[PDB]
């Protein structure tokens, strides 16, 4: 049936219509695959979602007709997350074998034979899906490339099985909630790199598993967990992303439904991450799309880390509040793992009181319909019906994976590091208007501290996030800053919700507000627009990432160009600063290490660093990871405070900056010094997420301290009711040089941390 | 009630387009250097693939959004990513495309690839568009071949501006020998005769006419300089968003493949980047270097207008 | 017959256009590749004949009495006068380059023909009694695609689709005077395929596309390259020009072409050629949005990709390439002409 578009005949659909062809190619459903889990906190750890390893679980095949069940996973200690292939005669899943090896990705024929291990990794693997790239039709494709100034010729052939997109986490890492997992999406070559070689002309770059004849590449660099990938009608990857960055979303963070390319080239929000939207802090997981009415249907859990909850829906074509629905939808129980069929039916895992089972869903009664199968001794979830899946269109990839780009001219793969000689993978990005935003003027860091027009934004600060890794358990403590702004998300490293970060670098902005820059690739980052004093007016709280050689465009600053609105037509100066040279990949300037000012401390220009090292016409700077600069309170700030501040600031004259780097015990926890505890102290009647008395994390321009150091009204947001005292006033603007003052500014804009050097170091800190 | 389809009236014979089959890889697209033997049975399928927006990602647009459905052009000027950013390209007039290879605009100079510039086949033009323009799934061999068949089957419309008698006018003939004047020298790069049906009015070569857009510091510099003199003293905003045509640009090459003068009346916004807004601007030495395109400097307004009228007759 | 712009032969009619008699008993289909016009009885829905005209007709118009059919032959650079009862072409009048459309005056005394040639700006007037071209009305710019006559009959609009232009306008003509009173520019527009009037004559609708030309070509998302739009212009002096989106975020209507206005002006029908479907909109919600919004707010709302769902009635599956649509006088049925499928889709509307 025609869905998105009309077909060749009345009542039939064009091959370009994914939903319609899915309707026509489905066929009758007889057998279904689903996961049976032991009923225990350890047997069904849905409270630890996205990190889910239902130890003792099995995957089973059930016949809707003969009603006889068979366990295919008996050789596995744990198995879950089944996903069927296109033909439906084989399926991929996640689990750990009895022989060991950890939780990995496997695939097996649905008759129970032909088992294969797709992943050997240090970490945990989850929720594999098949993405067919270069494979629409069953058979062998040919591999062709250019001869290194020769012609294009054929070398060999490859069986086309397509690729596998899955979500996985490394070993011994912490997310922004200090949970011991960080999940991200990976693409997997089933043929051992030669599928990518068929598409690109070079094998997949990434981690190779030669024993399994597979190769993996990380397509999503978010510091928090990205989980539960699925397929969009237009051939992209639909999944759930955790945006925890800093103090955003009331210091909580949100789980958003979003899409990205299978190489991770173009991540964009679908629903749930933006203010004014529905669901608040509710967890959003296991999202899938209906074929008939085209509606994204997801599990909305009352708790962010929960995998069970209600069922809600939003239109795929128009993901906005107007199309939001709560599917179930009242009494009395819990729902999980919905699976919309092309015939418009749906399979849900429902628990009336306490125990889940497979049930047909009833859209008229807005609840679970007739029962399929329930064992009382098992929790029955993740229904995966057996039918024919229509392959969504595969999008061209300009990256061969790690360090590897593919030129837009000759379309040949190249290694930016091993060959071209660059210290690290480097992409570019461009914003046509940095002053253009949908956000109002407000105290919160993601909003504007003041009104800014073209010319008011001089430059931009680019910040790289650092993963939280603490091998030594004695030198790290979570909740050390509980009395400070950070609250529960604080730690030994920071008294705020902001984890460890560093400065990628500064880039100038054109008079029309446009800016373009070259920077590191395959690393989490975000940016801040700066005024003529070099302070952040507005902060982008999220983790951006660039694949090698990839550019990324945006119309404005959270303008809606990547969310709810069409690109604004803009003729920008930065466009001509991007690539003008025949001999270059990108002619755009790399991020500068410093900023230089005038006498009074106003913005003068950008200043090169010592990190400067023929495929680009500009000096290559900031690609060396070891040389990346950050601002550490102990190494940088505290000495300045000791020299020029702690003199006349003592217990009698608040804030108390004295005591040096000596730790102070608060609630039985020794983490920071006196000055840090004093400056990070909260204020009555002020949202800690906005800031404290003297410090607003990720806003220097809103901070009382900076207000006093410049002795002026910096923003439209007053830190308190009485700022400058009437009598006994002393001007602080002459106490520091521009370097020290702007060092404090940088420290605050970075999130005002304590330990910015990842892992245990020689500098003072928590010890037990 | 709710709108629905009750019935379909079939006036003519039933026709269905080509299937999806197996999409080509980009190397497979580059693997086709030269045209396949022409097939006139595939032309309609190619027309469909040309006008279809459903094959694209979300259905935003089709080939017909640029090259029209007449198989001519919309005159829209775009910035493509393979030739560099800030380098603008006037949308190509696709009538009578097969008669003058190589394709696109940029010629052999600076293009050893023969893909972006000096394109060897029409296959390398349209075949790449799914991944380099539409950002959608690549074409199958059959659909691509059919598309190219449709493109090659496009013929010139002919100029409306000549007498119903078939002859030329006195103004057009007045301009004809200004055109063919050995010192003006249009015939050099544009050889042809008005009433000769097979005249392509192009040498199919790569020349420097001084239309190369450079930076303020010269070639391979940034930012661009205004190449439009009349617009420059007019006080037009270089980065202005309301202009039909860019008055600035940065080109990766100084030389270009010469287009046909046939149906030049129907190309809006001439040259490569769309620098020339009218035919007159391809002459008066405004948007190009002095006497680098023909020698027109000695000519005065009446002769120039006659020359324009003769151009309209092609 | 020949495929347009080619010397290659085809046996398929390839309908480019459709219209209906004022009594609603007959459908007249212009066959581009068939070089003829198909007659269809609306009641029995089957073909009652095929009338040979000059080569590649792209358009047709029926006299108020319905005794004649004026067909636009594009490549012949002419207009064929056909007897409807006799099923025979009784004359050929010749006009400026590429007529893409023709419309008969309310009194039926005059026919206006839009000459769409790229370098050609003309509207040729034709007396029905003389059955011949009288004079030519020169527009403000090149390539008028289509015209439309007011219910008043005293005003004539022409959509100017101008190659190599980002700003494309609409000309207002005073029929009694016979020249341009005003020219209203649609900004950032291209490919205007149609113009229609509201029954009260207070508004006009124009289907087109909004390119972003000044931006890099990078992705297909959020209409970075092309968005598809319908524009409502208030015929009032100094009236608003409202550019409205036809698109969802992930769903776009490729190349909107034909338009049919509900007799009471309740609904708007838009042929979508690229996506092969008929988009039906609620005109009271659209005009309601126009009246209650300022120019600034509308200009901002043009890029709203969730806005359509407010005024969007339906999107109906059609054959391939529905380049034109028309309505029955009762407005209860909408016919869509499909070029590639060589057929006509019949739609039951919301009107009951
Ligand atoms: C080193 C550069 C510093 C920093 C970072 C601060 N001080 Fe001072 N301070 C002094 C006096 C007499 C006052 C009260 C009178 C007045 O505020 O004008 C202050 C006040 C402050 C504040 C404001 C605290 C509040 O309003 O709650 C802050 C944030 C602050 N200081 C920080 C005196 C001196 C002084 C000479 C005795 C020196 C040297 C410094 N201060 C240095 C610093
Ligand atoms: C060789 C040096 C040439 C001479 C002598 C003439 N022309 Fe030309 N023509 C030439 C080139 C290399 C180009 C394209 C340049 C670019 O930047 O794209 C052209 C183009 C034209 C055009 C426009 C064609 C189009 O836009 O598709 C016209 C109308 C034209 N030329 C006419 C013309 C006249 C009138 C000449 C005598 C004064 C003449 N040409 C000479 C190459 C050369
Ligand atoms: C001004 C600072 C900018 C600029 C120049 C860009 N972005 Fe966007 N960004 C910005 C804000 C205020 C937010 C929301 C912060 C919050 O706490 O809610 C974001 C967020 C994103 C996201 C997450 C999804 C969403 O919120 O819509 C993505 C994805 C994203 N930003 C991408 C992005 C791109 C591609 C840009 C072009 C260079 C870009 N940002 C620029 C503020 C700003
Ligand atoms: C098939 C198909 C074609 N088009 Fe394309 N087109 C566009 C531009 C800006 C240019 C010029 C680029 C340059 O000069 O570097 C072209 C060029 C062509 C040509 C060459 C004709 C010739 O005589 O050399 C052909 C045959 C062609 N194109 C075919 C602009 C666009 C578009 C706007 C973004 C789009 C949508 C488009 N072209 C689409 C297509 C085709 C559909 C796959
Ligand atoms: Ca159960
Ligand atoms: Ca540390
Ligand atoms: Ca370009
Ligand atoms: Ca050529
Ligand atoms: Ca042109
Ligand atoms: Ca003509
Ligand atoms: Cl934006
Ligand atoms: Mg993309
Ligand atoms: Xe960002
Ligand atoms: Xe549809
Ligand atoms: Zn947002």
């Amino acid at each position: 049936e025609p869905v998105m578009t009309g077909g060749p005949v009345q009542g039939k659909a064009l091959w370009t219509d994914y939903s319609g062809m899915s309707k026509e190619v489905q066929g009758p459903v007889s057998q279904i695959l689903f996961t049976q889990s032991p009923r225990t906190a350890k047997g069904d750890p849905y409270q630890n979602y996205p990190h889910y390893i239902p130890e003792g679980s099995r995957i089973v095949l059930f016949d809707l007709n003969t009603k006889e069940l068979k366990v295919l996973t008996n050789d596995f200690a744990t198995a879950f997350d089944p996903c069927t292939y296109w033909d439906g005669k084989k399926f991929a899943f996640a689990g750990v074998h009895k022989k060991g090896g950890g939780c990995q990705i496997w695939e097996m024929n649905i008759d129970g034979s032909g088992l294969r291990q797709m992943t050997d990794l240090k970490g945990t693997c989850r929720s594999p899906i098949y993405y067919a790239a270069g494979s629409i039709e069953e058979g062998e494709g040919r591999i062709i490339w250019r001869d290194r100034e020769g012609d294009w010729k054929e070398h060999g052939m490859v069986e086309k099985t397509g690729m596998i997109i899955f979500s996985g986490s490394p070993e011994g890492v912490m997310d922004e909630f200090h949970n011991p997992y960080a999940y991200n999406l990976y693409r997997l070559d089933t043929q051992g790199g030669k599928i990518i070689q068929r598409i690109t002309g070079h094998v997949l770059s990434g981690i190779e598993f030669p024993h399994l004849n597979t190769t993996i590449d990380q397509i999503t660099y978010n510091l928090s967990s990205n989980f539960d990938p699925w397929l969009t009608p237009d051939g992209n990857i639909l999944f759930s992303s955790v945006q925890a960055n800093g103090s955003r979303a009331g210091g909580e963070g949100r789980v958003m439904i979003c899409v990205d390319n299978w190489d991770g080239a173009y991540p964009r929000p679908i629903y749930g991450n933006c203010d004014g939207e529905i669901g608040g802090t509710s967890g959003r997981s296991q999202a899938k799309i209906t074929f008939g009415d085209r509606k994204i249907v997801y599990v909305e859990s009352p708790y962010m880390n929960w995998g069970v909850g209600q069922l809600a829906a939003v239109s795929w074509d128009a993901p906005f509040n107007k199309t939001y629905e709560k599917l179930t939808g009242k009494d009395g129980g819990l729902y999980r793992s919905p699976y919309p069929l092309p015939d418009d039916r749906m399979l849900v895992s429902y628990a009336e009181r306490g125990d889940f089972g497979i049930y047909w869903f009833n859209f008229s009664k807005c609840a679970a319909g007739d029962k399929v199968y329930d064992d009382p001794n098992w929790n029955d979830h993740q229904p995966a019906p057996v039918y024919v899946k229509y392959k969504p269109r595969w999008i061209n990839t300009f990256t061969a994976g790690k360090n590897f780009g593919v030129t837009v001219v000759t379309y040949q793969p190249f290694d930016q590091v091993k060959v071209e000689g660059y210290p690290h993978s480097w992409g570019t990005w461009i914003c046509f208007d940095t002053t253009l935003s949908d956000q109002p003027v407000g105290p919160y860091p993601h909003q504007k501290a003041k009104n800014v027009s073209h010319g008011d934004i001089k430059a931009v600060r680019i910040i790289q996030g650092y993963q939280c890794v603490e091998p030594d358990s004695t030198r790290f403590r979570v909740g050390a800053g509980a009395h400070l702004l950070g609250g529960e998300r604080s730690s030994s490293n920071s008294g705020t919700a902001f984890q460890q970060r560093g400065i990628i670098g500064y880039q100038y902005v054109e008079s029309d507000g446009s800016t373009v820059t070259s920077q590191l690739s395959d690393v989490p980052y975000y940016m801040q627009i700066l005024d003529d004093k070099g302070m952040s007016v507005q902060t982008a709280l999220t983790w951006a990432y660039l694949r090698p050689y990839h550019g990324r465009i945006c119309s404005g600053c959270h303008y809606g160009s990547y969310r709810g609105r069409a690109f604004k037509n803009i003729h920008a100066k930065a466009l001509y600063n991007w690539w003008y040279d025949d001999r270059s990949h990108y002619d755009s300037p790399f991020a500068f290490r410093y900023l230089k000012f005038d006498n009074d401390g106003n913005y003068k220009g950008v200043k090169h660093g010592e990190d400067v090292v023929g495929t680009t016409s500009q000096p290559v700077e900031g690609l060396t990871l070891d040389k990346q600069r950050t601002v550490d309170f102990r190494r940088d700030i505290q000495p300045i405070l000791d020299a020029k501040c702690a003199m006349c600031h003592d217990s009698n004259n608040p804030p108390n900056l004295g005591g040096g780097l000596e730790l102070v015990s608060v609630d039985g926890i020794a983490a920071y010094s006196r000055a840090y505890n004093s400056l990070l102290e909260p204020q009555r009647g002020k949202d800690p997420n906005i800031g404290g008395k003297y410090v607003n994390p990720s806003a220097a321009i809103n901070s009382l301290l900076v207000w006093r150091l410049y002795e002026a009204e910096l923003s439209a947001n007053a830190p308190r009711e009485k700022i400058f005292p009437i009598e006994g006033r002393l001007l602080h603007n002459k106490f520091l040089t521009q370097d020290e003052r702007y060092a404090i500014v940088e420290w605050i804009d970075l999130g005002a941390q304590w330990d910015n050097i990842p892992g245990p170091d020689f500098y003072p800190g928590y010890l037990v | 009630g709710q709108p629905r389809v009750i019935s379909t009236i079939q006036t003519g014979a039933t026709w269905e387009p080509l299937g999806r089959e197996e999409p080509l890889t980009v190397p497979e697209v580059h693997f086709r250097v030269k045209h396949s033997p022409f097939k006139s049975e595939l032309v309609r399928y190619g027309q469909f693939q040309f006008n279809d927006a459903a094959w694209s990602l979300q259905g935003s647009y089709s080939c017909a959004s640029c090259h029209y459905e007449r198989g001519q052009t919309t005159g829209l000027i775009w910035d493509l990513g393979d030739e560099g950013w800030g380098s603008w390209k006037n949308t190509k007039y696709i009538r009578g495309g097969r008669y003058l290879p190589p394709f696109r605009h940029e010629g052999f100079t600076g293009h050893p690839d023969e893909i972006v510039g000096a394109t060897s086949s029409l296959d390398r033009v349209c075949g790449r568009d799914p991944g380099f323009v539409f950002r959608s799934e690549n074409f199958s061999p059959m659909r691509l071949e059919a598309l190219i068949c449709y493109i090659r089957a496009l013929e010139f419309t002919g100029s409306p501006f000549r007498n119903a008698d078939g002859s030329l006018t006195e103004a057009q003939k007045r301009g004809q020998k200004i055109f063919e004047d050995p010192k003006v020298g249009c015939l050099e790069c544009h050889p042809g005769d008005p009433m000769d049906p097979r005249a392509l009015f192009s040498d199919a070569q790569t020349h420097d006419v001084g239309t190369g857009r450079v930076g303020v510091n010269g070639f391979r510099s940034t930012p661009g300089k205004v190449f439009n003199i009349s617009a420059l003293e007019a006080g037009e905003d270089p980065y202005g968003v309301e202009s039909n045509t860019p008055i600035i640009g940065l080109d990766l090459v100084k030389e270009f493949d010469t287009p046909t003068l046939r149906d030049i009346y129907a190309s809006g916004t001439y040259f490569h980047d769309g620098g020339a807004r009218t035919l007159m601007d391809t002459i008066n030495n405004t948007v190009n270097d002095k006497d680098m395109h023909g020698r027109t400097s000695h000519l005065k307004q009446q002769e120039l207008q006659d020359l324009v009228e003769y151009l309209k007759a092609l | 017959g020949y495929i347009q712009g080619t010397h290659v032969k085809t046996d398929l009619p390839g309908p480019f256009h459709i219209t209906m008699s004022p009594d609603g008993s007959t459908l007249f289909i212009s066959n581009q590749s068939g070089h003829s016009v198909t007659f269809v009885d609306a009641r029995t829905q089957k073909v009652t004949g095929e009338v040979a005209v000059r080569v590649q007709p792209e358009a047709s118009a029926v006299t108020p009495d319905g005794a004649f059919l004026y067909v636009c032959n594009a490549e012949s650079d002419s207009v064929s006068v056909v007897d409807i009862q006799r099923k025979q072409e009784i004359k050929e009048i010749k006009v400026g380059d590429w007529p893409s459309g023709i419309k008969i005056s309310p009194d039926g005394k005059t026919a206006y023909v839009a000459c769409s040639g790229c370098m050609w700006n003309a509207i040729d007037v034709i007396d029905t009694g003389r059955m011949e071209k009288v004079r030519s009305i020169y527009t403000s710019d090149y390539g008028p695609r289509m015209v439309e006559i007011s219910p008043d009959g005293k005003t004539l609009v022409a959509i100017l689709d101008t190659v190599g232009s980002i700003n494309r306008s609409v000309d207002f003509i005073d029929i009694a005077s016979g020249r341009v009173v005003e020219n209203r520019v649609i900004h950032e527009s291209s490919n205007l395929r149609d113009v229609v009037y509201t029954p009260d004559g207070k508004y006009i609708a124009v289907t087109h596309q909004t390119p972003k030309n000044w931006l890099p070509v990078c992705e297909a998302e959020n209409g970075q390259v092309f968005t598809n739009n319908v524009t409502i212009i208030e015929t009032k002096a100094g009236g608003k020009v409202a550019r409205l989106p036809l698109d969802d975020l992930n769903n776009y209507d490729g190349n909107p072409y034909g338009m049919a206005m509900d007799p009471k002006g309740k609904y708007l029908y838009i042929g979508v050629r690229g996506m092969h479907r008929v988009t039906i909109l609620d005109m009271d919600k659209v005009l309601g949005l126009v009246r209650s919004s300022t120019q600034e707010e509308l200009d901002y709302l043009r890029d709203d990709l969730g806005l359509v769902r407010d005024y969007l009635v339906a999107r109906v599956p059609t054959g391939l390439g529905p380049s034109s649509v028309c309505l029955s006088p009762d407005g209860k049925f909408c016919y869509a002409a499909n070029y590639f499928s060589n057929n006509v889709t019949v739609i039951r509307t919301a009107v009951d």
